[PDB]
RNA sequence: UCCCCCGUGCCCAUAGCGGCGUGGAACCACCCGUUCCCAUUCCGAACACGGAAGUGAAACGCGCCAGCGCCGAUGGUACUGGGCGGGCGACCGCCUGGGAGAGUAGGUCGGUGCGGGGGA
RNA sequence: CGCCUCCUAAAAGGUAACGGAGGCGCCCAAAGGUCCCCUCAGGCGGGACGGAAAUCCGCCGGAGAGCGCAAGGGUAGAAGGGGGCCUGACUGCGAGGCCUGCAAGCCGAGCAGGGGCGAAAGCCGGGCCUAGUGAACCGGUGGUCCCGUGUGGAAGGGCCAU
RNA sequence: CUGACUGGGGCCUGUAGAGCACUGAUAGGGCUAGGGGGCCCACCAGCCUACCAAACCCUGUCAAACUCCGAAGGGUCCCAG
């Protein structure tokens, strides 16, 4: 017996998968925010990123700007350019919106 | 709730025949009654 | 196919020339199907007429 | 005294084209079949008829994963 | 008599007899058993004579027990017709039965009886069978 | 949330009784009310009368919530019904709406009630829960003997944190049900 | 390189159901609220957003419980590739190769690959 | 009498009988492409009329639900249900294979033009799939502007789609 | 040297056989919607079923079109003969 939640995260997992791209995984608790790039062919995760270690203190959505910011200057780091956002079980806005605007404006195609 | 199509609720004043004054949040801000509870037969023993 | 589900030519509105022919139940859709579609002679997209076939 | 049995169909020779170790190319069929009874992998595609196909040069691989069922992949070379 | 109300499909095809029977070779029901001893198509008319012809044995009292059923039709083309245009018509269901099957078994009367009675039931079959007690080798299992 | 009679009165006289009584280990360890749906049986508007929304607006002033459309899960013959026919009517009652109608329903429908003889204990939901229905709409405080179309009832479920439907019968009671046994 | 949590995969119940017992400093969850972005074929239930007073009750995490479920040997047999005898036949045997199904003991109340922040 | 599904049919693929069973010659303007969201049948308790069974809640409930239509295969981790924008039910092509006596029918990534949607990744050459079909010959319709019996037209053909 | 044939590994299978978890079929039993029959009433119910029996439970059998299982074979690819 599964949830509409295994349901639902299920689903937008199977479609990237099959698209070939670096999948960034974005887990969402109530505190604070999570999110990595995964190559789920070999199946490592490659670099993380998340609020709880980047100390941040005010409102989630213009937290997410900034922990974007980070991971995408990490992977500038090891020179990752292209990748592909999965936005989880919730629906794709606000906080998700601005931490997807935070890998974009941090300079990764897509 | 979804704004425009359901009935906004305000601070509504029903009063019974009995007297009862009932605060409550209804439709209709003025609204009578003719029985309540507190003048109900098997309500009240 | 009948004779209420018929196929009907699709006639490139500014070409004035016909470029397709589809199906449409005339019982469900009797108004005439105006649809976009590509045409070479025009070399780019225009909305396309339900012409007689 | 007549049979108003004695039709039938014919056959669409559904199966495994190429086994697990077979030389493959792009566009050859692996396997024919109706519905999923097989699902595809790594560079495997399927069609509108369900039949799968190899997208580049390798070796097929048969590969049962239980509850997912049994997945068909190429290895490149 | 034993046939079924209800069924999927008309007639069924005749297969084969060989190999052991499937199950039921240990007593299952009763305190004394008969086993059938050759491999053969039985029908619920035969086995109907071994109800009837074997109650009429004890004319009252008893108790017999059954463990076949007929689930396979049997089928015959009419009188003076050609082959084909169709497989024939059925003019009754028939059982099927394997060596070594527990065909029947009786509780309720004495030894005698319970050889007696499974002896005419022995003689309206066209194959042999033989009248063996429940024994400590069937209800191991 | 609007504060009402109800909900003061569960905090300060219904949650010190039943911590009393039944000794609760824990501030949600105690019954909690979860969500109370009504779901408006209509059914006969498949047939000659096809739109039940004047028997919907009326549930709109009652709970003060529009009923969601429930449609019929496949054709039945009998019942000269079909699949996704709008029979019934349901709409969910929650956080503050929920203690409104809970307060017009106690202190106003139930009192109104032709010939009552009180409730029934037995209708439990087995898991701590209760379920219910109404015959006249006339009982409730929102309608009125004139803008009564025709003869309309419903049918009121409620849920519950608690267990035992003896916990939830002395959460009943203690909140005002008239039990008649 | 050792322990507790939370992300992400693998094998695809030896991993499930079911009950016993427990986890809040960190952490997650429920929770606190709904002006706001977002939202219910009604409902801030869900969906979404801003917060931190309360709580491990529920859920989740982690222990136990073989009640059910799951997996299940060995030994023999059914059956059979291939080589033979018999029976008027429905069919039956031995030689060599393979070898079940079920069923009986018994086993499992998971194991595992990386990334985070905490602890020795 | 052509076509599809199941069995015989002897566990690859293939296998006949005037053999055992059923269906097709339609239907779809959304039932199509994209995107977001949802989770049954049945059983247990309650509930106007109200019903064995209309409609909702709770608790139990891996599929027995529903997928136009026979049947099989498949499927809730959708392909299945609620709405939005849409025309790729594309043009020019096409690696290779399937099937295979021929003709034929099936699959198809991918490159270019021009396009739909998503934030993106991507996805769209109609439908969950297999039946819902007709080869040459003849003429029409619309376009193309290839031919034009000296020649310039024209007749009539050609090409294309139909 | 690729051929018939066979050896070693890999992949495909649903029949022999077995099995009832699915579709059907089943004898008996438990249990129990429900009718029929006898009592008990038109004014309503309570009472009993040496009775045909739903479902579910126990025991035991059926299948080309049934398959939770399952070979030997056969198939086909890859080295050597
Ligand atoms: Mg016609
Ligand atoms: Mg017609
Ligand atoms: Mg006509
Ligand atoms: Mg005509
Ligand atoms: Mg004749
Ligand atoms: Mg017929
Ligand atoms: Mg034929
Ligand atoms: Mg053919
Ligand atoms: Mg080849
Ligand atoms: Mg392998
Ligand atoms: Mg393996
Ligand atoms: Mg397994
Ligand atoms: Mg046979
Ligand atoms: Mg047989
Ligand atoms: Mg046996
Ligand atoms: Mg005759
Ligand atoms: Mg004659
Ligand atoms: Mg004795
Ligand atoms: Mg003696
Ligand atoms: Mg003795
Ligand atoms: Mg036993
Ligand atoms: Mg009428
Ligand atoms: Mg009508
Ligand atoms: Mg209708
Ligand atoms: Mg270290
Ligand atoms: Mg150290
Ligand atoms: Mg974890
Ligand atoms: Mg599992
Ligand atoms: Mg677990
Ligand atoms: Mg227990
Ligand atoms: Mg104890
Ligand atoms: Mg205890
Ligand atoms: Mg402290
Ligand atoms: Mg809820
Ligand atoms: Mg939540
Ligand atoms: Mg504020
Ligand atoms: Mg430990
Ligand atoms: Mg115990
Ligand atoms: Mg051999
Ligand atoms: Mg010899
Ligand atoms: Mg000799
Ligand atoms: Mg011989
Ligand atoms: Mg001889
Ligand atoms: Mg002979
Ligand atoms: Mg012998
Ligand atoms: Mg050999
Ligand atoms: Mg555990
Ligand atoms: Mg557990
Ligand atoms: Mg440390
Ligand atoms: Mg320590
Ligand atoms: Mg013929
Ligand atoms: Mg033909
Ligand atoms: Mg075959
Ligand atoms: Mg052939
Ligand atoms: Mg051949
Ligand atoms: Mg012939
Ligand atoms: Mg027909
Ligand atoms: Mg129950
Ligand atoms: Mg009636
Ligand atoms: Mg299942
Ligand atoms: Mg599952
Ligand atoms: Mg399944
Ligand atoms: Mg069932
Ligand atoms: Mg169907
Ligand atoms: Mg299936
Ligand atoms: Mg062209
Ligand atoms: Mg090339
Ligand atoms: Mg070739
Ligand atoms: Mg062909
Ligand atoms: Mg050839
Ligand atoms: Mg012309
Ligand atoms: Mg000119
Ligand atoms: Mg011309
Ligand atoms: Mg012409
Ligand atoms: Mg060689
Ligand atoms: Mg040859
Ligand atoms: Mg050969
Ligand atoms: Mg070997
Ligand atoms: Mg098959
Ligand atoms: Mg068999
Ligand atoms: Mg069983
Ligand atoms: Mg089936
Ligand atoms: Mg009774
Ligand atoms: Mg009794
Ligand atoms: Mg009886
Ligand atoms: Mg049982
Ligand atoms: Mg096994
Ligand atoms: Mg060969
Ligand atoms: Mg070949
Ligand atoms: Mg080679
Ligand atoms: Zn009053
Ligand atoms: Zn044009």
């Amino acid at each position: 017996r599964l949830t509409a939640y295994e349901r639902r995260k299920f689903r937008v997992r199977n479609r990237i998968k099959r698209t070939g791209r670096l999948r960034l995984s974005v887990f969402r608790s109530l505190k604070h925010i999570y999110a990595q790039i995964i190559d789920d062919e070999k199946g490592v995760t490659l670099v993380s990123a998340s609020s709880l270690a980047l100390k941040l203190k005010g409102n989630k959505t213009e937290v997410a700007r900034q922990v974007g910011r980070a991971l995408a200057e990490k992977a500038l780091a090891l020179g990752i350019k292209q990748v592909a956002f999965d936005r989880g079980p919730y629906k794709y806005h606000g906080r998700v919106k601005a931490l997807a605007e935070g890998a974009r404006e941090g300079g990764l195609e897509f | 709730m979804k704004e425009g199509i359901h009935p906004k609720l305000v601070p509504a004043r029903i009063i019974c025949g009995c007297g009862n004054v009932i605060e409550t949040y209804s439709t209709k801000p003025e609204i009578y009654v003719e029985v309540c509870s507190k003048c109900h037969p098997f309500y009240t023993g | 196919a009948s004779e209420v589900r018929i196929k009907l030519l699709l006639e490139c509105t500014e070409c004035k020339r016909r470029n397709y022919a589809t199906e449409k139940n005339k019982r469900n859709t009797p108004n005439k199907l105006e649809l976009r579609k590509y045409c070479p002679w025009c070399r780019k997209h225009t909305v396309h007429r339900e012409v007689k076939i | 005294g007549s049979t108003r049995n004695g039709r039938d169909s014919q056959a669409k020779r559904l199966g495994v084209k190429r086994y697990e170790g077979q030389v493959v190319r792009a566009g050859n069929i692996l396997v024919r079949q109706r519905g999923t009874r097989f699902k595809p992998g790594k560079n495997v595609g399927m069609g509108r008829d369900f039949t799968l196909f190899a997208l580049v040069d390798g070796v097929v691989e048969f590969q049962d994963r239980g509850r997912l069922g049994r997945y068909v992949h190429v290895r490149p070379l | 008599m034993l046939m079924p109300r209800r069924m999927k499909y008309r007639k069924q095809q005749r297969g084969r007899l060989k190999g052991a029977t499937k199950g039921g070779d240990y007593v299952a029901f009763g305190d004394y058993g008969l086993v059938a001893l050759e491999p053969a198509w039985i029908t619920a008319q035969q086995i109907e004579a071994a109800r009837v012809a074997m109650v009429r044995h004890f004319r009252r009292g008893g108790k017999i027990f059954i463990r076949i059923f007929p689930d396979k039709p049997y089928t015959k083309k009419p009188l003076e017709v050609r082959m084909g245009k169709g497989k024939g018509n059925v003019e009754g269901y028939v059982a099927v039965v394997k060596p070594g099957r527990v065909m029947f078994e009786v509780a309720g009367v004495t030894e005698e009886q319970a050889m007696e009675a499974l002896r005419i039931a022995g003689h309206k079959l066209p194959i042999k069978t033989k009248i063996v007690r429940r024994d400590a080798y069937d209800e191991a299992q | 949330p609007l504060d009402v009679a109800l909900k003061r009165k569960y905090y300060e006289e219904v949650r010190p009784e039943l911590i009393r009584r039944f000794g609760y280990q824990n501030v949600w360890e105690v019954p909690r009310l979860e969500k109370v749906v009504i779901n408006q049986g209509l059914g006969e508007a498949k047939e000659d009368a096809r739109i039940l929304e004047k028997a919907a607006q009326e549930l709109a002033l009652i709970t003060g919530q529009k009923p969601a459309v429930t449609r019929a899960k496949k054709s039945i013959s009998n019942f000269k019904l079909r699949k996704g026919m709008p029979i019934g009517l349901r709409v969910t009652l929650r956080r503050d709406r929920m203690w409104i109608f809970l307060e017009k329903l106690l202190n106003v429908a139930l009192p109104r009630i032709r010939d009552f003889r009180g409730l029934n204990p037995n209708s439990f939901d087995g898991r701590g829960n209760y379920n219910l229905g109404l015959r006249e709409q006339l009982i409730f405080p929102e309608i009125t003997y004139d803008m009564v179309d025709a003869l309309r009832g419903m049918d009121i479920a409620v849920v519950t944190t608690a267990e035992t439907d003896e916990e939830a019968r002395a959460l009943l009671e203690l909140l005002g049900f008239p039990f008649r046994k």
